[PDB]
């Protein structure tokens, strides 16, 4: 089935609004949560632009296509997908108005670009270069989390955020694929958000009371089999050879009490005492009687580890990996100044913490363990990438539309071309910018018009960046307020908004066929 | 949507209109399901099993709703019940009531966050004057009437009639037997219904009550090494042959003979594994039993997983099928393991009671389980309404007296606060009358009579309603001064938990 | 089973919409149609050849339109959209009228004379090139790449196209016709950069030879292409009985040795190290050569050997007796196992004939390379199209508006009923200008009538509207250029194409 040109563009642009409109608070603290019980057919909770897209099975190509490119920003920033959709269809709103009056679909698409630049130039012009301190990042943390959750919820979150990235700023790595270690915990309340500069150990050893508080953590991350297995196992396993099974029964616990002694000696080599804590972590099962020997030596000897955890163990501690405990120097195992083996609920989740040279920082959250407990985890985690951009860009500008008008102003305040031709594109282009504050202000309050003429005249009067009180509808200096746009975030979605809006303006038919 | 697109069953009408009504109908059910009431609600199980309860979760669990609106919240009453006893039947209706004021505000056109916060704001304000509503506290958790005064409430909050001796027998069950200092056990306190006698005849046997038949000779010793087994005797014989009886004939006479001493072996190896009682999730084996009568091993012919559970639970037991000579893993816990007859049925009894391992197992006599069940519903709550795990519960007025107290208070503040925030904070203190309207029905009067006086009684922390004639004309009971009180705790929770969703459930238009 | 006027309609009918939506997609300035799969699969393309596909096709002449399209997709692959425009133009205009004027016939004929006038005008409107000056060629490639808007790596690949394809051009019928493409060899390579690639002599052997015992580098041993028949002869000249027993192993394997050597000594007679063994490959054949310390590259394609036939510029030899350099491994030549990325690549360079290079491609990796290669593939072919045709034309309406006048001038002079096609022919030139006027997004009727005048005095020799400059312009200064044939190749097709469906009044099953 087919729709041509004008009829093609409608289904495009018509599909945007309602879709787009649901997000009219996805951004800032005013952002309204949205629940899928319908996405796969499962009860959930989400606010993000790109995420909500993929979450819902989204039947319409319009809904379909941006989520692909909306994946880019959510890949990059993680938010502003919470935003970008809004300008996009409003932009789609603008171009048709010409073609509605009539105008060639080309030139409008054509007139967006110098517009896409002169506004992007204004980004260069407006971008506020800021020297990032934890506080600056605190308000960078809360501007993305307000977009996510309560500013209340943004609070306990903000700490671990700016603190986790705080130790990666040490690493001078502008991006974080580490200190992204996050933990969720059994609780009545998702309120708890915990920060472990080290790791947290999911698995407990089948033997409790081994070393329950490991003070000095000497961690050999060990694939080792200290359970080879205790009885008849041939290669370590059952088989069809009795002849081999007849030979292979005894060396098992021998190869084990080896690795027992290999730890026994190791412990006393690592320690010579049970005072200094000590840890063994098997990637596999361990004999508990091995443990029993070892649990009484001052070790916490752990088993069936997850190779992922082994890394941050091998790394954030500076831990190490062997197949034979042998003996290793006490220092030869990575370290965490304290280890706290911690049971909430019935499972001890061992905190290997202040892991020496942490490249990873663990963020625990205790919660009801619902998609509530999810709605918090996702919330911080894109703000992480957001605040990560503030590491990336030294330029962070405020949000809450403080940007938009002043940006939308110039190219409107003057035809950037002084072409009607481009201004056709531009007036279409430069207009859609205002969608964010004007709905949010009116989402929270009075009609856009006032705040608009406020924020404009204000910026016109100020040039200070003034932005909505996102639960009021009144403009406030958004820099000081702390609602803040990475020059990373806003610039990209800007591009993202326009770069899609063109060739999709250019779909002059669609056939259903393939 | 307009398009073919995405996934939502809420929003537009649904969010505003239909969710609120999805947020309505069941709260509407819970209204006389909570507090003093003569309301009763029949329910059939997946068993198709006819039963009546004013408890929600029972009703709730079998209710499916396309919306999350009704769906998601019920966890809170559970999240509540996770914490305490009833007040749960109050939790949702508190939300639903205060909710539908907002759709009115939506008619009045108030913004979500504008609607949202004033409650949350005043939700503090509730919790803020909520301690000012502490009119007493819990003195002796050992005392019966100290405790029975409370327990009557959640039972009342469940149902009006039977509350008293229940509140008595539950403290006569000795919630006393724990410190409840932070140490309290409803695994060591179990409600075990004997079908038989009366419910006034219902007792509480401290120590595990297993109505399951005590099989053969009683325990070897009272510190019972316990063998809890899902299938300890499945039979030791296999008869498959030429005829699966005889073809070469004497080959038959081997195994039916050779089977039983293997049951002896197992039973001797029950005596050999050392179990002072063996426990059969599967069947008893008679010869084995006879051997277990020789070896005097107490036995249970058949064991519910529920049995096996508590068995596996508290004993440290592990229910296992065994075609082998058995192995004690289960071992012991309970230091006295008995046979009782309550309702005159063999009661397998396990008591170690340490005040900490202390087992006080409510043993319900009654001629109907549905009886003893809707009972046990309120009885479920009273113990864990008693279970605050504050020995001092800061007893606050029972029955809902505290409601009107803050109706004046927080709407008087709701008055004082300005803006659209007002009705947010104002509707808040209006959320109380719902149940004073709800039970006023089953009481038999309009709520204005109730509330005008519940207002005109002004600050009391006593004067209140329920199912009563005192609840009819006077709009006065003693929901404090009569001995009906509430822990300070679930209040905070019944307040808070519902306020969260009512805020939250609207914000999602998806 | 379909008939006449309804075919003639369905001709004009289908070929209309056939000719259409991709013209929105046409131009460096374009409009990409969306394509929805019945499942919901969405597609955004300027490619008619792509657009031809997901759309459900029924009209068998539309299938036939897909044919000359694929037929042109075989030839260029660009303008497959543009070829079906004009047939759509052609079939639309004259057909229904002139069939309601009763004929495919005068319509048939006059496109012979539609063809030649432009063919004439082409040699007038297209100007010769320096294939000698690759920059004179480069601007074309600089132009060739950018309609689909790919520049970044192509800007280099532009040059690299020029380089090899002039070399991969050696071909003669004695009238020296050069189609030769398969000489050009391309390389998927990991690492390097899109801005680093080259053309190495002979034909570099990349695809199926990583073979590490080729040795690595052949300084001047020969490479040996075997249409021998190197297969060991278990007897003297023949293959004796198999080996089921010890006695057949001793006698037969011995005579298997001689035939390998005596040919491999004939191979040694041309003195190789590398012998890439294709026909007559034997487990003893390489082993002898490996015993000969002659690396014998087996499990190999003759396509490689055809690449190697173009790697040394040689042939492959069925001759058992007296194997020669000029037989296989023509010229001194090289063979080198090179690691670009770490992939082993046989480079057989220095064909005995000059104009020997094959395109090495490095991206930052295979993919971003494939970005180069795919666009270089377009870049490289335009070369052999410019190398095909050393004339080239100011494009757009200049290309378009030129001949119609002479054509109308013909129609006016020819004043038959053939004049009517030359009228039907006249403005069909201007549809891509309409698309160009779409490309700029302007008023066509004006720009037409405006460009019509631009051919009234200027004669639109260089003057079309270029939608990408937006305006009626010199296309020489503006630099819109294609080798003449490509214009004709697009132009030749639609004529015959229209003339094709101009024949059909009957579909029958």
């Amino acid at each position: 089935e087919v729709a041509r040109a004008q009829a093609a563009l409608a289904v495009n642009i018509s599909a945007a609004r309602g879709l787009q409109d649901v997000l009219r608070t996805n951004l800032g603290p005013k952002g309204t949560m949205k629940m899928l019980v319908s996405g796969a057919g499962d009860i959930k909770l989400t606010k993000d632009g790109n995420v909500l897209l993929h979450e819902m099975q989204i039947q319409h190509p319009t809904a379909s296509l941006i989520a692909k490119v909306a994946t880019a920003q959510d890949d990059i920033t993680g938010d502003g997908t919470t935003s970008n959709v809004l300008i996009i269809g409003e932009l789609l709103k603008q171009a048709d108005l010409y073609i509605s009056e009539g105008l060639h679909p080309r030139i409008i698409t054509e007139g967006f670009e110098a517009a896409k630049e002169k506004a992007l130039q204004f980004l260069e012009e407006v971008k506020v270069s800021r020297e990032m301190d934890r506080e600056t990042l605190i308000d960078v943390a809360r501007t993305s989390l307000r977009t996510k959750v309560h500013a209340e919820l943004a609070d306990v979150l903000t700490e671990a955020v700016v603190d986790s990235i705080l130790a990666i700023k040490k690493q001078d790595e502008p991006i974080d694929l580490f200190m992204i270690e996050i933990m969720e915990m059994k609780h009545k309340s998702e309120t708890d958000t915990s920060l472990i500069r080290g790791l947290v150990l999911d698995h407990g050893a089948r033997h409790p009371d081994m070393k329950k508080r490991v003070e000095d953590a000497y961690i050999l991350t060990c694939n080792v089999s200290l359970e080879y297995e205790k009885t008849e196992v041939n290669s370590g396993f059952f088989y069809k050879s009795a002849e081999e099974r007849e030979k292979l029964v005894k060396a098992e616990r021998k190869f084990i009490e080896d690795r027992v002694k290999k730890i026994i000696e190791l412990k006393r080599k690592v320690c010579g005492d049970s005072d200094k804590g000590f840890v063994v972590i098997n990637q596999k099962g361990i004999d508990p009687f091995s443990l029993d020997a070892l649990s009484k030596e001052g070790i916490v000897a752990l088993r069936r580890a997850k190779r992922r955890n082994m890394e941050r163990l091998t790394l954030a501690c500076g831990g190490v990996a062997l197949n034979s405990f042998d003996d290793l120097s006490p220092d030869c195992l990575g370290h965490a100044g304290l280890v706290y083996e911690y049971t909430l609920g019935e499972e001890k989740f061992t905190f290997i913490e202040k892991c020496n040279n942490p490249r990873s920082v663990t963020l625990l959250i205790k919660g009801p363990n619902k998609h509530t407990l999810t709605q918090i985890k996702d919330a911080v985690r894109d703000g992480l990438r957001a605040v990560k951009n503030a590491i990336d860009d030294g330029c962070v500008v405020p949000g809450a539309g403080a940007v938009e008008v002043a940006m939308a102003e110039a190219l409107i305040k003057h035809k950037p071309s002084v072409k009607g031709r481009a201004q056709l594109g531009v007036q279409a282009f430069a207009d859609a910018l205002l969608i964010i504050p004007k709905v949010l202000a009116q989402n929270s309050g009075f009609d856009l018009q006032e705040t608009l003429v406020k924020i404009q005249a204000e910026h016109s009067e100020s040039g200070q960046l003034v932005g909505v009180d996102l639960n009021t509808g009144e403009p406030m200096v958004a820099a000081e307020v702390g609602v803040w746009d990475n020059y990373c975030v806003k610039k990209q979605l800007l591009h993202s908004c326009t770069v899609i809006a063109t060739n999709i303006l250019l779909v002059d038919e669609i056939m259903r066929a393939g | 949507m307009l398009k073919e697109g995405a996934k939502h069953f809420s929003g537009l009408e649904e969010a505003v209109y239909r969710n609120i009504q999805a947020c309505k109908e069941l709260a509407q059910t819970t209204r006389t399901a909570y507090g003093p009431n003569g309301m009763n609600k029949m329910v059939i199980n997946h068993l198709e099993k006819l039963f009546v309860t004013n408890d929600a979760a029972t009703i709730l669990r079998e209710l499916e709703v396309q919306h999350p609106a009704a769906k998601m919240i019920v966890m809170a009453s559970h999240m509540q019940e996770q914490e305490v006893g009833d007040g749960t039947n109050f939790v949702l209706v508190f939300a639903g009531a205060l909710l539908e004021l907002a759709e009115e505000l939506l008619r009045i056109g108030l913004s979500v966050s504008e609607v949202i916060e004033g409650y949350e704001i005043a939700c503090r304000k509730a919790h803020e004057i909520l301690p000012n509503l502490v009119c007493c506290s819990a003195k002796n958790l050992r005392d019966i009437d100290e405790v029975s005064s409370l327990l009557r409430t959640s039972i009342m909050s469940k149902q009006y009639g039977n509350e008293v001796f229940l509140a008595k027998l539950i403290a006569q069950a000795c919630v006393s037997i724990f410190p409840d200092s932070g140490h309290f056990n409803v695994d060591n306190i179990r409600v075990c219904k004997i079908l038989g006698s009366g419910i006034s005849s219902s007792s509480v046997l401290h120590g595990m009550v297993f109505k399951k038949e005590t099989e053969g000779d009683v325990t070897s010793v009272k510190d019972a090494k316990i063998a809890v087994y899902s299938c300890p005797f499945d039979g030791m014989i296999t008869e498959t042959k030429g005829t699966v009886l005889i073809k070469t004939a004497e080959e038959l006479m081997n195994f039916s003979k050779g089977e039983e001493n293997l049951m002896d072996a197992q039973v001797k190896a029950i005596a050999d594994t050392g179990a002072n009682v063996v426990v059969t999730g599967g069947k008893v084996a008679d010869m084995a039993l006879h051997y277990a009568n020789k070896y005097n091993i107490m036995l249970v012919r058949l064991n519910s997983k529920w049995d096996l559970r508590r068995l596996c639970k508290t004993v440290g037991a592990t229910a296992l099928p065994r075609l082998t000579p058995p192995v004690l893993e289960e071992m012991g816990h309970c230091d006295s393991v008995y046979l009782s007859e309550v309702g005159d049925t063999q009661v397998v009894v396990f008591k170690h009671e340490k005040e900490d391992g202390a087992i006080s197992t409510i043993v319900l006599r009654g001629s109907t389980d549905n009886l003893m069940d809707d009972i046990e519903r309120a009885v479920d709550d009273g113990v864990n309404t008693f279970k605050v795990l504050t020995r001092d519960k800061r007893l606050v007025p029972g029955g809902g007296a505290t409601e009107i107290e803050l109706a004046k208070q927080i709407t008087s503040y709701g008055e004082t606060c300005p803006g659209l925030e007002q009705y947010a904070i104002k509707k808040f203190a209006e959320a109380f009358e719902a149940i004073p309207r709800a039970l006023a029905e089953n009481s038999g009067v309009k709520a204005n009579e109730v509330i005008s006086k519940l207002y005109a009684v002004h600050q009391e922390g006593n004067k209140n309603v329920g199912l009563d004639i005192e609840a009819e004309v006077p709009a006065v009971k003693d929901m404090l001064e009569a001995g009906i009180l509430d822990t300070y705790l679930g209040k905070y929770w019944a307040i808070k938990l519902a306020t969260n969703a009512a805020v939250t459930v609207l914000r999602v238009d998806q | 089973r379909e008939s006449g006027r309804k075919v003639q309609s369905g001709n004009i009918n289908a070929a209309k919409t056939i000719a259409d939506i991709i013209r929105t997609c046409l131009g460096p300035k374009s409009m990409m149609k969306m394509l929805l799969d019945p499942m919901g699969g969405i597609v955004m393309t300027n490619d008619g050849n792509a657009i031809l596909r997901e759309i459900q096709v029924q009209h068998p002449a539309a299938k036939s339109m897909i044919e000359i399209s694929r037929t042109q997709d075989e030839e260029v692959g660009d303008g497959t959209t543009s070829v079906i425009i004009l047939a759509g133009e052609m079939l639309s205009v004259a057909e229904h009228f002139l069939e309601q004027q009763m004929h495919p016939t005068v319509v048939i004929s006059a496109y012979r004379k539609a063809l030649d006038d432009m063919i004439s005008t082409l040699k007038k409107i297209s100007i010769p090139v320096d294939i000698s000056d690759s920059d004179m060629m480069l601007n074309i490639i600089n132009s060739s790449i950018t309609t689909k808007a790919i520049s970044r790596w192509s800007s280099l690949a532009c040059n690299i196209a020029l380089d090899a394809v002039k070399m991969v051009q050696f071909e003669e019928n004695g009238r020296k016709e050069i189609d030769i493409k398969k000489y050009a060899r391309v390389e998927k390579i990991p690492g390097g950069i899109i801005e680093d690639s080259c053309v190495l002599r002979g034909v570099m052997i990349n695809k199926d030879v990583t073979h590490p015992r080729m040795r690595r580098y052949i300084k001047n041993p020969r490479i040996v292409l075997l249409d021998s028949s190197l297969e060991y002869k278990k007897g003297e000249s023949q293959t004796d009985i198999e080996i089921t027993r010890e006695e057949d192993f001793t006698r037969i394997l011995q005579m298997e040795e001689e035939y390998i050597q005596q040919l491999c000594e004939d191979i040694i007679q041309l003195k190789p190290d590398v012998v890439i063994t294709e026909k007559g490959i034997s487990d003893l054949a390489q082993h002898y050569l490996m015993r000969a310390n002659i690396t014998a590259i087996r499990r190999v394609r003759k396509t490689d050997n055809n690449r190697i036939a173009r790697a040394c510029g040689a042939r492959i030899v069925s001759r058992p007796e007296e194997l020669r350099e000029d037989d296989v491994g023509t010229g001194a030549g090289l063979l080198e196992i090179k690691k670009i990325g770490d992939e082993y690549f046989t480079f057989i360079t220095d064909c005995k004939d000059p104009k020997a290079c094959t395109i090495l491609l490095r991206g930052a990796s295979k993919e971003i390379l494939s970005e180069v290669e795919r666009n270089l593939q377009d870049a490289m072919q335009v070369c052999r199209n410019v190398l095909l045709d050393p004339q080239l034309v100011p494009g757009g309406g200049a290309s378009e508006m030129a001949v119609a006048h002479a054509l109308t001038e013909k129609s006016k002079a020819m004043t038959g009923v053939e004049q009517w096609p030359y009228r039907a022919v006249a403005q069909a030139l201007e549809v891509i200008p309409r698309t160009l006027i779409q490309n700029c997004g302007a008023s066509t009727i004006r720009l037409l009538t405006s460009l019509r005048a631009k051919h009234t005095q200027e004669n639109c020799e260089t003057w079309g509207v270029n939608g990408e400059t937006g305006t009626l312009v010199d296309m020489k200064e503006l630099g819109i250029w294609e080798p003449l044939a490509v214009k004709l190749q697009t132009y030749k097709t639609a004529v015959e194409t229209a003339v094709l469906l101009l024949r059909i009044d009957d579909i029958v099953s």
